[PDB]
């Protein structure tokens, strides 16, 4: 009862004069910080509160419910003596606590644990949208006029509004839209983290509730932590059951802790700029691009190039060409061809994994589909729409049903997916760079015969891909040495840029810089094209075309972005031409050996 | 090959269609430099625009 | 028009 | 050009009506820009 | 306490490996290959680390192939008989899930209760499927999802989910014509799709051909079996003890730090060179995944012999094993 | 009396967020609209729009709990994208 | 952003953009409805 009117005082002393690590009050700083940030959420280490006074902590253990109601009010008046004008905004600060093992994983909980504070860990699964909650409840009545004024209800009761205001009946109460304030609310199905499962038992769904500032913070596919109060509520009728009497359980969450959000910043960028100035940064980056594979210098080079960017670039006012590099990575059983692209899903900003089909959601074709359980029909994009501006990552084209094939083709062609069903009619815009993994028909190298003959995918869909990475080879003594040492090294375990700064680097450059060529000295390129074109017509077909010229330029300016160069330079050209020209070389039949001899001046 | 006979097994398609334009690309350094230089102009410095 | 379509016929010939 | 502008359209009796306007085939090996050209027509034409 | 003495008595001897091998499947007559093939599934690799990162495999897989009447099924029945946490299905009738979870809805009172079922209810264990060739496309893909991503993701018209199954899969697959086809590539013979094919290491193909000594031995042995006497045919190990033995052998964390691992490289290296030309040999490649396979094989034999950090010799045993598994593909 | 009474019209649009971005993990969420009189039929489904409206609440029937009330947006008024077509 | 709506936006002018999935069959509401008591035979009107 009013016993606790003592308690609240003590702990606010624990708030205000508490000093640790060379004094310098932490919680005073806490309040002053929020503060103008105005985050209305105060966070308390349980260690401190356990240390100073234990019975506090134990009264967090037994019944934290009303305890926090004791805590937050005076937390507020403290904040008010700190900020005079803050009483006006947000009106309340409720606290998240911090650390209380326990650490009941998920599965082990009994009725002894309910109503008592409990921390839990586990993976976020699909969660409902955001809803309002009544907060201050108010009643306009009917006959007895108005306003009957704000009341506090509730979690979760909201009752009974028995008798007031003239009467109290029969002109009784109906809540109104105006002058009732709401707070956000959400449900999260949290299941036992599949890693720590003991063999044979299945991880168990347990339901979490989030309120206030907690809402929408957590994202699915991430192991999350909550520090809650385990409760057996509610609804509760459940006069349906009957036998035996059984109450459902719900973890009501106070807090959220991430597994266990990235952006460039002034100090970090002013630092940053000085790194991009060295020429060799390119090579360093490529070497950083796929660490654990040991890879190749080429096949990673393509990745870096396409992942890093291009220039869109709209010609007033008509056509934008394309600002992306579509990498066909043509693999070989046992070659790394899968793993590489998987890297790209970790590093890139927006990167989507559609697999082949069958499917690992998403499934590559925008379609308007009836929703799970019973719901209205929602539109959904394929990997393409979802991944716009980002990087779309697909593997095993050969296993794809034509229904998808047409979709990818269309996406590459016009940079937009059109959907005509059902009544909904649009064109969504997918600007995605496609990176692909493909598997040669049959064996490692199916024939001396040309690439288009080597693999099943038709030539026209292939033409859309500028860079083709072929992988080989026949057994090599040293190559097998070099590889095996690396693999063995990996399994036995049990110069390049730090991954974080590169994965920031890319985003930074793509956002800020838009390199451009200058017409004056670049006419050379034209000559080069000719030098390539005619001499290549004598042997092999076709494949060369002005498209395959344009890819030069675009790739070049991608490198110009890695240089952060603001304009196109001859070095960039050198790099590019080597990339595309060797790409073209390596596609052709073994007669391409004859080709190699003229590559020297191009080298 | 015969000019028709291209589409499936049947030329009837080409019969329905009024104006059929076969486009050819042959390599002529004069013309090839023309088209190329033109594209270099197209990308940027937007001089074409 | 006659000559334009004539170019089309030239396209029909090859 | 001559495509976009439509043509003679005749409702003349009997119910038979002749049409406009024609058709165009761009067929040929790549570098023809036809697939881009179509994007252009798509832009120009009032409804496309 | 009283039994641990027996366990010691087992680890002491130098033959108990051979005792294991010979004592595995009494019903079956010989073949000596698939004996090892069966046991080395029961005793798996480290299946752990290497972080940061993605985790290594770990476990093992086998698919027995051969002309029917070869009693390839007797192995299976013997495994579902012998080892706990083992599910047996005959799929074609899987039918679908089957090998995955429903999930069960409603309950009532909130539902999202999960069916066992089939594959996943056997976890950290050996699941035995007859006839991969009968289940067509639908489920095989699911199995691939089990042996690639290692996790089973389940979302149906309701609560989304992820349920782990870490398992070994023993299959018995009949050839296209139920025969060889010696001259044909095994790649073309088994008739299951490429990605699931490349995850099974290795096949241990059996074909039975007529040899009058062996023929006489078969007729003798089978008639023996159908005789209540003599049923006196007995393995050097009893079926009951071999379990407590194995479970003991499971508690080891075999790790090879040893730099004789360097040798393994040349062994990998010795393997592909001679098998490079011709390509008309059993290749395969030989895929790096086979280097990766030699590891789990090694650790398996370590589990077998209780030895830690193993020997280059055991490595050579796993090696030759893979070799005959290759040569049987040569013809 | 239905002969002397005068009536008007009401649409119930339903707005989804652009499927492009940024769910990346989830089925993208939507809100329900109500348009009265002259705001009806202004919009064909598929047309990208920007609504000025009054965020608000109804009770309905739990599909939920406890006291949860599903949101919807009363629309006044609507300015379409131009054209877009 | 449609994703972000606080509960402090309630009964306040909020503007946002998106893509309409579906529009619904028109319905009719009454702005002016003249009413009659059956027994009393009294007549009135309610104008909303
Ligand atoms: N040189 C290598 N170093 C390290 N790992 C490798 C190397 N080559 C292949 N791998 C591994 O082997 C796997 C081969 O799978 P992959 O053949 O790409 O799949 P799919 O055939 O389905 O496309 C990859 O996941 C990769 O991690
Ligand atoms: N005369 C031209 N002017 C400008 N660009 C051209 C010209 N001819 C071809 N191109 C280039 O060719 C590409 C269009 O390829 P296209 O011939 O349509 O392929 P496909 O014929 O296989 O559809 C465009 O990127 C464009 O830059
Ligand atoms: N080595 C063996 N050991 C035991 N039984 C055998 C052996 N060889 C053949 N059999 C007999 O063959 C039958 C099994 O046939 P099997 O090869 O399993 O046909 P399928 O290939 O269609 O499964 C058994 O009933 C068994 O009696």
């Amino acid at each position: 009862p009013n016993v606790s009117r003592t308690i609240a005082r003590e702990l606010k002393s624990f708030l205000l004069e508490y000093t640790d690590e060379t004094g310098r009050s932490v919680y005073g700083a806490r309040i002053r910080t929020l503060g103008e940030m105005n985050s209305e959420s105060l966070e308390v280490n349980y260690r401190h509160l356990a240390e100073s006074k234990a019975i506090l902590a134990l009264f967090l253990a037994k019944c934290p419910e009303e305890m926090l109601k004791i805590f937050d009010l005076v937390a507020m008046e403290a904040t008010e003596l700190h900020y005079p004008d803050y009483a006006r905004i947000h009106s309340e600060i409720h606290v998240r606590i911090s650390d209380f093992p326990t650490i009941y994983s998920l599965r082990e909980l009994r009725e002894s644990n309910l109503s008592s504070l409990v921390r839990v860990t586990g993976v976020v699964t699909r969660r409902t949208g955001v809803f309002p909650q009544l907060k201050y409840v108010k009643f306009n009545c009917l006959k007895c006029g108005s306003i009957l004024g704000p009341f506090f209800q509730d979690s979760n009761e909201e009752i009974r509004i028995s008798f007031c205001t003239n009467c109290k009946s029969k002109g009784p109460f109906r809540v109104n839209g105006e002058k009732t304030v709401y707070r956000n609310y959400q449900r999260v199905t949290l299941q036992e983290a599949p890693g720590t499962v003991p063999p044979g038992r299945l991880p168990r769904h347990r339901e979490v509730i989030l309120l206030a500032d907690l809402v929408d913070v957590s994202k699915p596919g991430e192991e999350v932590e909550v520090t809650g109060i385990y409760k057996n509520n509610y609804d509760g009728n459940l006069n349906a059951k009957n036998g035996f009497p059984v109450f459902a359980t719900i973890i009501e969450a106070n807090s959220i802790k991430r597994r266990e959000v990235f952006s460039w910043t002034e100090e970090e960028e002013r630092e940053f700029r000085k790194i991009s100035r060295d020429r060799g940064i390119i090579d360093k980056i490529i070497s950083s691009m796929a660490p654990s594979i040991y890879g190749h210098r080429d096949i990673k080079t393509a990745v870096a190039c396409s992942l890093f960017g291009g220039v869109p670039k709209n010609v007033n006012g008509k056509h934008s060409i394309r600002g992306d590099i579509n990498v066909l990575l043509l693999g070989d059983p046992g070659t790394a061809k899968s793993q590489i692209l998987k890297y790209v899903e970790k590093t890139a900003h927006r990167a989507v994994f559609a697999t082949g089909q069958g499917a690992s959601a998403v499934g590559l074709t925008a379609s308007v589909r009836k929703d799970p359980i019973t719901k209205e029909w929602t539109l959904e994009g394929g990997a393409l729409v979802l991944a716009d501006k980002g990087v779309c990552l697909i593997d095993e084209f050969d296993k794809m049903n034509d229904q998808d094939r047409t979709s990818i083709h269309e996406a590459m062609e016009q940079q937009s997916i059109s959907i005509s069903k059902a009544g909904i009619v649009t064109t969504l815009q997918a600007r995605c760079s496609i990176i692909a993994a493909a598997n040669p028909n049959g064996g490692r190298y199916n024939s001396t015969l040309p690439l288009a003959q080597n693999v099943s995918l038709t030539e026209p869909i292939l033409s859309r891909f500028d860079i083709l990475c072929v992988v080989r080879d026949l057994v090599d003594e040293e190559a097998d040495e070099r590889l095996a040492t690396f693999v063995v090294d990996s399994h036995v375990r049990s110069s390049p840029i730090p991954q974080e700064l590169l994965m920031k680097y890319i985003h930074y450059a793509r956002t800020k810089i838009y390199p451009k060529l200058h017409q004056m000295d670049m006419d050379k390129v034209s000559r080069v094209y000719a030098d390539l074109r005619r001499e290549s017509i004598s042997t092999g077909s076709f494949p060369i075309t002005v498209r395959h010229l344009e890819s030069i330029l675009r790739i070049a300016e991608s490198f110009a972005k890695m240089r952060l160069s603001e304009f196109v330079s001859s070095y960039d050209l050198d790099r590019a031409i080597k990339v595309v020209v060797d790409s073209f070389v390596d596609a052709q039949k073994v007669s391409v050996r004859r080709q190699l001899r003229r590559s020297f001046a191009i080298y | 090959k015969s000019p028709g006979d291209n589409i499936d097994f049947q030329t009837t398609i080409l019969s329905r269609f009024d104006m059929i334009f076969i486009v050819k690309d042959d390599h002529n350094e004069e013309r090839d430099i023309s088209i190329a230089n033109h594209v270099i102009n197209i990308h940027t410095g937007n001089a074409n625009a | 028009a006659i000559r334009l379509f004539q170019a089309s016929t030239m396209d029909a010939a090859s | 050009v001559c495509l976009l502008m439509g043509g003679s359209k005749k409702i003349l009796p009997d119910g038979m009506r002749l049409r406009g306007d024609i058709n165009v085939l761009l067929l040929g090996d790549p570098g023809t820009a036809k697939s881009q050209l179509l994007k252009f027509v798509e832009k120009v034409s009032p409804i496309a | 306490s009283d039994e641990i003495n027996e366990l010691k008595e087992m680890v002491k001897d130098e033959h108990i490996y051979d005792k294991l091998v010979r004592s595995i499947a009494p019903a079956v007559f010989g073949h000596e290959a698939v004996k090892k093939g069966i046991l080395l599934q029961m005793l798996g690799g480290v299946h752990k680390s290497t972080v940061e990162g993605i985790k290594l495999r770990g476990d093992i897989n086998i698919c027995v192939v051969g002309d029917p009447s070869t009693s390839k099924s007797q192995f299976l029945k013997y495994v579902v008989g012998f080892a706990p946490r083992s599910v047996y299905t005959s799929g074609k009738a899987s039918s679908a899930a089957g090998l995955t979870a429903a999930v069960v809805r409603d309950e009532e009172g909130g539902d999202y209760t999960i069916e066992a079922g089939a594959l996943m209810l056997a976890d950290n264990g050996i699941c035995c499927i007859d006839e991969f060739d009968k289940m067509d496309i639908s489920d095989q893909v699911a199995i691939h999802e089990a042996m690639e991503q290692q996790t089973i993701s389940i979302a149906k018209a309701g609560i989304h989910a992820t349920l782990n199954a870490r398992t070994s899969i023993l299959a018995a697959a009949n050839p296209v014509g139920g025969r060889y086809n010696r001259k044909l590539s095994l790649r073309g013979n088994l008739n299951m799709t490429a990605p699931i094919m490349s995850r099974f290491d290795l096949f241990f193909v059996i074909l039975d051909d007529c040899n009058e000594k062996i023929d006489t031995e078969l007729a003798s042995h089978i008639v023996d079996l159908h005789m209540k006497r003599d049923e006196a045919i007995e393995p050097p190990f009893s079926a009951e003890q071999l379990r407590r033995y194995i479970k003991y052998a499971r508690t080891f964390k075999p790790i090879l730090t040893k730099e004789a691992r360097s040798y393994l490289v040349e062994k990998y290296k010795e393997l592909r060179k001679d098998d490079a030309q011709g390509f008309s040999r059993s290749s395969y490649r030989i895929t790096v995944r086979q280097l990766e396979s030699m590891i789990r094989l090694s650790e398996a034999i370590a589990r077998a012999n209780c030895v830690d950090e193993i020997t280059p010799s055991f490595i050579a045993e796993a090696y030759d094993l893979l070799r005959q598994s290759i040569i049987r593909v040569d013809v | 009396i239905h002969e002397s009474s005068k009536f008007i019209d009401q649409q119930f649009l339903k707005l989804q967020e652009i499927p492009e971005l940024v769910p990346v993990g989830e089925m993208p969420r939507n809100l329900t609209m109500t348009c009265d009189r002259y705001l009806t039929n202004k919009v064909i489904p598929g047309t990208r729009v920007t609504i000025v409206g009054i965020y608000s609440i109804y009770n309905s029937k739990n599909g939920s709990g406890v006291a949860i009330r599903t949101p919807y947006i009363k629309i006044l008024g609507i300015q379409s994208d131009v054209e877009t077509s | 952003p449609l994703r972000d709506l606080d509960s402090e936006h309630v009964s306040k002018i909020v503007r946002l953009s998106g893509i309409i999935i579906s529009t619904s069959v028109l319905s009719s509401r009454a702005t002016y409805l003249s009413i009659m008591c059956r027994n009393c035979r009294h007549t009135t009107s309610i104008t909303i």
